[PDB]
């Protein structure tokens, strides 16, 4: 079907490498990087929505990052 | 088919092999205490060559 | 591969139904709901990491929701 | 076989059917202006029944 829950949630930990280990890092990094490289306008809109939220600067930057990570996965 | 999904859905699952009705796992973890009080030294009472 | 960019980003719009229309809503909701139902403790961890951040109450609840979404996708 | 992954990746794309070399799309739209300057009326100048 469509959902198919990922198994890296319950990663079995042992000295031997797991089934597809060499790919996780670039997996998530590449998905986000590609999605952003396609649509920059949303980077602008996310900057604005972050700036209008949050009092201090730290909260604003954290909001920027969390929006930029939520939108690519549509999670 | 959706198999290509189950191959990527599995990430962080151990690989195992199978012979007959038995399955050999090659990645594990065992805890054993070693009673080494019935070991002797074979070399004792040997002339220096 | 592992990444496989989703096409709903570029949802082709017209009167006729698209390839898999009936599945999008429950797709995303089901993924999130199942992941949270499997691991309850992260609800508490997210509540704490929210409460430590953000002055007002509304900002803290927005933080809680955004964390509880960004975690199930590991996005 | 990577095929179900492509099938669910193609979420939100239009279907289409194909016979022979030609493929007939299933959804689109067009903008046609209708020059109705040479439409007449067949009925007028007929007596009532």
């Amino acid at each position: 079907a469509v959902t198919l829950p990922s198994h890296s949630t319950r990663k079995l930990q042992t000295r031997s490498q797991t089934w597809l280990e060499s790919r996780e890092y670039t997996k998530h990094l590449i998905r986000v990087e590609n999605w952003i490289f396609r649509n920059p306008g949303f980077a602008l809109a996310a900057a604005a929505i972050a700036w209008l939220l949050g009092s201090s600067t730290s909260q604003k930057v954290i909001y920027l990052v969390m929006i930029l990570l939520i939108a690519p996965a549509y999670s | 088919s959706q198999e290509g999904a189950v191959h990527t859905a599995l990430a962080g699952a151990l690989e195992a092999e199978m012979d007959g009705a038995k399955g050999r796992l090659s990645s594990g973890h065992l805890k054993c205490r070693l009673k080494m009080d019935k070991l002797r030294l074979k070399g004792v009472s040997y002339s220096l060559c």
